[PDB]
């Protein structure tokens, strides 16, 4: 099947958000109309200056959208002049430079009173999250006495994209750019009654995460999947999560088997074993997305968390995979897919002991 | 916990770099070299509110296993010698277990202030320390004879070992230095003898390492050489002179008197011919301007940078500017310049690639090693023992470097313009004063540090490195 | 309006005296004018060579080029079309204000309000500059003269914070000037002595640890911040990093 | 009727001579130095170019001139220092 399109991190659309004029603006890309031969991937300084600046706007947007809010938030800054009155207020949580908690505005920042917080169950309360706060301020100290704490709400795909009609965000059909921008609606309808046929012999099956290619069980697991698989070869295939038990690193030692060579040596195996497969490597493309202690990001973080948008599987280390395969795409961590009428991410880290860990504690 | 990203483990991760003294000018004064050995090994056994620190029991009972393992190694047991050599490399080497980079830091840290209380103490004396190093120690002598420094010598480094701190050091001693033209650790001449020896006089031979020689002309190059050979013989000539007659000293005062009409008519000379031939086809070989790894200015004419060379290398006199600035502008009047020209002006024409703390298997040598100022024939081998390095690990090495250092990039800090506090919110347009935030780490600097890394991958084979350009 | 170029006593500012017995004017002086920009003189040699450099430039032998230039380019105009051009703009337009902006001139006004009060209540004389409701006035007029300069029938944000930028330069550089002109010192060098005990070269500790220690005993945090954002003013044993969490000992 | 033009002096050299005379100066004595005594160099080399009835500055009158400048700002310094200034400043005057 044709007109389906898997795109990266690294080549998504740039679109800004104004709060003055409530509407995306696109953002030229530094490669297509710069040099980048030298250095086009460094990021400008202000950038990381607007980056929350940009967080903050959207998720206002998105409150302010909701039915029930037409009662209304309050800056904080303007809160210096009244006392013993309740309001209603939202930004970052964070913890102060002294200790304590508080709560970041464009405006500016309070402290927060938390001896008798009854907060909305079902959420990881976690620092750097939007949260709406109702309370009384009090001037005799600078606490903002809370009683009520909650997320705010969200919205389905049709009630937001309304608010642009169509824009042509994942843009497959038709994109936009400085010079003009594009919608496109017409043949959304047409796209979904094709994909509601045929859809059964459309599919695709994913793995799960953290198949070593070093140990000999996890070969033999693969090699039976392969076997049951090989017969009716599916649309697209996809294997998540680490390719290597062991981060690669630096090795003080030269008597032995450089890491770089032992992780070059694990792909060229699965190439071998993609010769008794055939129409599996004939019929069903290939996708493959880099693991916490891949060889980029061990190289520096040696196994811990680092940086999201991380690199693709290196080319130096796959030269045998694309010449076996027909169709094999690296693409980051985070990744996003534009089918027909449908939009598909794929995202694998570690989540739920990072929100056990840093759940925030409420007296009771 | 472990494997959640924090700053100060981030920062104290990458905090590899080794800092070192160097105190250039032209020395009269006998100078020795020393070499210092053993360091980690005495700067372990000598010596709540801070988070950062590693924990006091272990280190105690590290400390005690490494005297009695010292005890044991000194009653002839070659296995205890075999794991005292040892310790180190394992401390450095991240694939051992219990390994802790906070111990590692602490032992790094340990080390600064141990080189430096050594330093302080050999300032202690009258002494003038010329180069610094965790291998090299190069001290200037009061005296003026390397004869007479026999007992000095012996007498300061006996009182060096029976410091306490200091009492298992060991110390050794490598040439004594007549004269000495020191400008940098790659970039040296001067006349040394090997060990002053009894009722007779010493042999001496002359040195000359210049990198600088490099990045001359195919054609000039011979003429540098014979006049740093002249230069050279004339400040022997008048030290030997002004020796024989008993912030100036007269030991090489009146030096540039002897041959300042020939350079003059050599560089004239030197003039007309480059004038009459550079345009012929036939002759643009010798006038071609070499590349080098690390190289970054681009000029025209090169008898302009000879002579700007042979000029620098006098002026680090630091006692006889005035003289060394009347010839030079005498040299300057012969073209047609001005003495504070900013092309008549000297700059370094490399740039620095330094890789530290690399390690050999064969020999558990620690040094920091250059990948552009360093000469071919000594990265792929090691210093003390003469054997062949491996490439890829090199390669690796290199790619983590860059690769810590674009992270150590992405992960700064900002910094107010007019007032240089640092930024404390995550959201805010500006300083609450005037000014507008700036970073602490400048883009150009990592884009020139990009560039060395693509000429260094460019002169030598080096492909997985360029694999690494490639992906970005 | 009222332009006036005036020197201090004893010449050169001396910032190492006081400010109340640096400036001879009375408070009452002082209100009426809005804008007060103390001009140091400053030796860094960068800005030295760069002046120097235009000086020499300026020099008429090269200048009567350059400025040329800049009227060939369209980067700057004639005198008398800005005349002209100033006084169409007077004649022309008269801009308003917006509810939001009041709101924004508001939350500042009291923000510079209890800053002053803060200040005062520790120097413990009266501040040499005062901060009073004609400054409020000034603040909008000077939103007022921003949007006055575009025709733009109505003031907004982009020209309220502007107006704000400008008169916080302008009070920072002159009344929160070094408040305190330089428990007295004993606490201090108490201060000194257990830090430089306590805490080596090369580590670093919490803020909040610090905080709470000397809350414990008798330094308190008034005491503490003050002596620990000095010692930083020092800039040669303790440095910031890593937010305010950091307090790395160089 | 003689007026002096000035177009070949050394930019540089002025420029360095300046900036080495902020240094010092209040940051280390007590007379005080600014952007006026460059115009005065300035003005004192126009002077030296119209004794000799020239309309033209050469580059004898700025070494002159600023000797003249330097030696009066030299001479105005106590005794501990004026010698260590005086071999300090001597690369620019060497004549
Ligand atoms: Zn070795
Ligand atoms: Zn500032």
């Amino acid at each position: 099947r044709d007109y389906f399109k898997v795109i990266n991190a690294s080549q998504q659309q740039r679109f800004s958000y104004n709060p003055h004029k409530m509407q995306f603006i696109f953002v030229p890309n530094k490669k297509q109309n710069g040099l980048g031969g030298i250095a086009g991937f460094l990021p400008d300084i202000e950038d990381k200056v607007q980056m929350f600046l940009t967080r903050y706007y959207l998720t206002n947007d998105r409150v302010m959208r909701n039915e029930n809010f037409q009662m209304s938030i309050t800056p904080i800054k303007n809160l210096l002049g009244r006392d013993a009155q309740n309001f209603l207020l939202l930004g970052l949580l964070n913890k102060n430079f002294k200790g304590n908690w508080s709560l970041e505005d464009p405006s500016g920042s309070v402290e927060i009173d938390i001896s008798q917080t009854i907060p909305t169950q079902g959420h990881y309360y976690v620092p750097g999250c939007m949260v709406l706060v109702e309370g009384i301020y009090y001037s005799v100290g600078n606490k903002f006495h809370v009683t009520s704490m909650t997320l705010p709400p969200g919205e389905r795909r049709e009630i937001t994209l309304e608010t642009i009609g169509n824009l042509d965000l994942l843009g497959i059909h038709g994109i936009s750019n400085n010079n003009f921008i594009a919608r496109l609606d017409k043949d959304l309808k047409i796209r979904l009654h094709l994909l509601e046929k045929e859809l059964t012999d459309h599919k695709f099956v994913i793995l799960g995460a953290n198949l070593f290619l070093d140990d000999l069980k996890i070969m033999t697991a693969l090699s039976k999947i392969l076997q049951k698989l090989n017969d009716d070869p599916p649309t697209l295939l996809i294997w998540q999560g680490s390719f290597t038990s062991v981060p690669v690193f630096a090795s003080m030692s030269s008597r032995n088997i450089s890491s770089s060579t032992q992780f070059k040596n694990n792909f060229d195996a699965l190439a071998t074993l993609l010769s008794r497969f055939d129409n599996l490597t004939e019929n069903t493309t290939m996708i493959f997305i880099p693991g916490p202690n891949d060889l980029w990001g061990s190289m520096v973080s040696l196994g811990a968390s680092g940086t999201l948008p991380q690199d693709p599987i290196p080319s130096a280390f796959t030269k045998k995979i694309n010449k076996v395969c027909k169709n094999v795409v690296w693409s980051s961590n985070p990744t996003r897919i534009a089918y027909l009428s449908q939009e598909i991410v794929i995202f694998r880290d570690d989540l739920s002991g990072r929100f056990k860990r840093h759940r925030l504690e409420f007296p009771f | 916990i472990q494997n959640d990203f924090d700053l100060n483990t981030s920062w104290i991760m990458n905090d590899s770099e080794f800092p070192k003294i160097n105190n250039s000018g032209v020395y009269d004064n006998v100078v020795l070299d020393v070499g210092v050995d053993n360091l980690t090994v005495n700067t372990i056994l000598t010596s709540e509110f801070v988070h950062d620190a590693f924990s006091n029991d272990a280190l105690n009972v590290l400390r005690g296993m490494l005297k009695e393992w010292w005890d044991e190694a000194l009653k002839e047991n070659s296995t205890a010698d075999l794991l005292v050599n040892s310790l180190a490399s394992w401390v450095q080497n991240p694939n051992a277990k219990l390994f802790d980079g906070l111990l590692r830091y602490h032992v790094h840290n340990l080390t600064k202030k141990a080189l430096l209380q050594l330093v302080n103490e050999f300032s202690a004396l009258g002494s003038t320390i010329v180069y610094a190093d965790r291998n090299q120690i190069l001290i200037k002598t009061n005296k003026y004879s390397p004869e007479n420094c026999y007992a000095y010598s012996q007498y300061m480094m006996k009182a060096v070992r029976t410091n306490p701190m200091f009492s298992y050091l060991d110390l050794n001693i490598k040439r004594y230095w007549d004269l000495l033209i020191w400008m940098d650790k790659f970039n040296f001449s001067g006349l040394a003898c090997i060990e002053i020896e009894e009722k007779e006089n010493q042999d001496y031979t002359a040195v000359s390492q210049w990198q600088l020689k490099k990045f001359l002309s195919p054609i000039y190059q011979p003429e540098f050489e014979d006049w740093m050979m002249i230069i050279l013989d004339s400040m022997l000539k008048t030290k030997q002179s002004y020796l024989k007659l008993n912030s100036v000293e007269n030991s090489l005062n009146g030096f540039s008197h002897l041959f300042s009409k020939p350079l003059m008519k050599r560089v004239k000379k030197l003039f007309k011919n480059q004038q009459e031939f550079i345009l012929d086809p036939q002759y643009e070989a010798d006038y071609v301007i070499p590349v080098l790894p690390g190289s970054h200015l681009n000029v025209k004419n090169p008898l302009l940078e000879l002579v700007k060379s042979l000029c620098h290398v006098m002026l680090l006199s630091k006692s006889t500017i005035l003289e060394i600035r009347t010839l030079r502008k005498e040299l300057l009047k012969i073209f047609e310049l001005r003495e504070f020209a900013k092309v008549a002006e000297f700059k370094d024409p490399s740039l620095s690639l330094v890789v530290p703390d690399f390690l050999c298997e064969y020999c558990f040598f620690i040094s920091d090693i250059d990948f552009c100022k360093a000469a071919p024939e000594s990265i792929f081998s090691c210093v003390r023992c003469h054997k062949a390095f491996n490439q890829v690990l090199l390669q690796e090495h290199l790619i983590q470097k860059l690769r810590s250092d674009i992270e150590s990039y992405l992960i700064q800090d900002l910094r107010c313009s007019r007032c240089h506090k640092v930024k404390r919110d995550y959201m805010s347009a500006h300083c609450p004063c005037a000014g507008a935030w700036e970073g602490t780490l400048p883009r150009e600097s990592i884009v020139q540090k990009l560039n060395v890394f693509k000429q260094v991958a460019k002169y030598y084979g080096f492909d997985i490195l360029l694999s690494c350009i490639a992906d970005l | 309006s009222v332009l006036a170029a005036a020197n201090p006593i004893y010449g050169r500012y001396d910032d190492l005296k006081s400010p109340g017995d640096n400036i001879d004017f009375q408070t009452t002086i002082l209100s009426r004018f809005d804008m007060i920009f103390i001009v140091k003189d400053d030796h860094n040699e960068e800005r030295d060579i760069s002046i120097a450099n235009h000086v020499i430039n300026i020099h008429t032998g090269n200048a009567n080029a350059m400025q040329n230039q800049q009227e060939e380019n369209g980067s700057e105009i004639s005198i008398e079309k800005m005349k002209r051009y100033i006084t169409y703009c007077r004649l022309k337009c008269a801009p308003r204000l917006s509810p939001q902006a009041a709101e924004k001139l508001s939350s500042n006004f009291v923000t510079i309000r209890k800053q002053l009060l803060i200040n005062e209540l520790e120097s413990t004389e009266r501040s040499s500059i005062p901060i009073t409701i004609r400054q409020l006035e000034a603040i909008i007029r000077i939103t007022e003269s921003l949007a006055k300069l575009e025709l733009s029938p109505i003031a907004q944000e982009r020209h309220v914070d502007e107006a704000i930028r400008l008169f916080q330069a302008s009070t920072m550089d002159a009344a929160s000037q070094d408040p305190i002109g330089g428990t007295s010192l004993s606490e201090i060098r108490r201060f000194e002595q257990e830090l430089k005990r306590r805490l080596p070269i090369g580590w670093s500790t919490s803020y909040q640890t610090l905080r709470r220690e000397f809350v414990d005993t008798h330094r308190f945090s008034q005491l503490a911040l003050d002596k620990a954002l000095y010692a930083l003013e020092k800039h040669e044993t303790i440095q910031l990093r890593h937010q305010g969490q950091n307090i790395y000992r160089s | 009727k003689i007026y002096p033009k000035l177009h070949q002096m050394d930019m540089d050299k002025v420029s360095r001579v300046y900036a080495d005379l902020r240094r010092e100066s209040i940051s280390t004595g007590s007379f005080p130095i600014t952007v006026r005594h460059l115009e005065s160099i300035l003005r004192i080399a126009e002077s030296f170019a119209k004794m000799r009835l020239s309309e033209f500055v050469s580059s004898y009158d700025l070494d002159r001139a600023i000797k003249v400048v330097v030696d009066s700002f030299v001479d105005a310094q106590k005794v501990s220092v004026r010698r260590q200034l005086r071999r300090s400043f001597a690369i620019y005057t060497l004549g």
